[PDB]
């Protein structure tokens, strides 16, 4: 039965071209591409890590940002465990759109869901909109953990997924007495 | 809604490997419940004068006892496990319910506080 103890299934949602895919690739086979493919639908990836004494193979889902595949993505959040919600820190939309996904989140997934706000493309200083003290806020008005990084530039990315699997792993260990 | 030309080509063949990956997922937690059922099947006592487990009497026969806290039946230290944290007055568990706990969290069983059924075919 392979060699692994749980298995973490996670999404990453958020608004078209604020960079899901990209952090995937990065964190996954650490690749980047300045091209821009926008997914179709869903679509995932599979990596096991060791942490916490233990094996965890994590299924790492990428969804399609676009209100166009809505109805489709959001059918696969109730097998979710943890979510990473990501805007572009160079785009006040996506990052207007955050409370909306919350929404979105607590609609169609279950209760111990943990949830981490990610502000992408902290390397773009230079075209940076969204300030780190008002991502910071919204997160601490959500109730969820805060980072801010960069797929392009492998920034504050493993550390991302890495706080979400350990955050989970207390949600589990809370689960019981 | 929308239409949608070959995109659910495109679509089915991830539904299609994820679902492989369901059924491999059932194989791997079905070995642990029943193997976990067949540990039941062996209860011998009744947790109350015998230890449940094996069903050795409890008391003044030498055999020294705790309750477990998580079926709340009498269990003798040699079927026991004293679990222990960061706290004093450790909790103790039966052989079983410490395989249980070992179950509700290798099978993810312990989100959904049971185990849940993600039917998600693919549109033709
Ligand atoms: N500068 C910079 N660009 C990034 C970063 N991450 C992604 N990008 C770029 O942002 C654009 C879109 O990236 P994707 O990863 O395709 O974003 P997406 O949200 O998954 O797209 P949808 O599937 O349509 O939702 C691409 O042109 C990437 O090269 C980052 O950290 N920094
Ligand atoms: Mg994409
Ligand atoms: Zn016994
Ligand atoms: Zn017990």
């Amino acid at each position: 039965s392979h060699m692994f103890d749980y298995m973490f299934k996670i999404l990453i949602i958020g608004n078209s071209s604020v960079g899901k895919t990209s952090f995937l690739f990065r964190y996954a086979d650490d690749s980047f591409t300045p091209a821009f493919v926008s997914t179709v639908g869903i679509d995932f990836k599979v990596k096991t890590i060791y942490r916490n004494d233990k094996r965890i193979k994590l299924q790492i889902w990428d969804t399609a940002g676009l209100e166009r595949y809505r109805t489709i993505t959001t059918a696969y959040y109730r097998g979710a465990m943890g979510f990473i919600l990501m805007y572009d820190i160079t785009n006040e939309e996506s990052f207007n759109a955050v409370q909306d996904w919350s929404t979105q989140i607590k609609t169609y997934s279950w209760d111990n869901a943990q949830v981490l706000l990610v502000g992408n493309k902290c390397d773009m200083e230079d075209e940076r909109v969204v300030s780190s003290e008002r991502g910071r806020q919204l997160a601490d008005h959500l109730g969820f953990e805060f980072f801010e990084a960069s797929a392009k530039d492998n920034i504050n990315v493993k550390q991302t997924f890495e706080r979400l699997v350990d955050v989970i792993c207390e949600k589990m260990s809370e689960s019981l007495d | 809604e929308e239409l949608t030309d070959e995109e659910k080509e495109i679509i089915n063949r991830v539904i299609a490997r994820a679902e492989k990956m369901e059924t491999m997922e059932q194989e791997r937690i079905g070995r642990l419940v029943d193997r976990l059922e067949t540990m039941r099947k062996n209860v011998a006592g009744d947790g109350v004068n015998r230890c449940i487990l094996c069903g050795e009497q409890l008391g003044m026969l030498g055999s020294a006892s705790v309750v477990c806290e998580d079926c709340k039946k009498n269990v003798c230290t040699k079927c026991g496990v004293e679990t222990s944290n960061n706290r004093p007055h450790p909790v103790w568990l039966c052989k079983i319910c410490l395989e249980q706990r070992e179950v509700w969290k290798r099978s993810g069983a312990w989100f959904f506080k049971g185990f849940p059924k993600q039917v998600l075919p693919q549109p033709m």
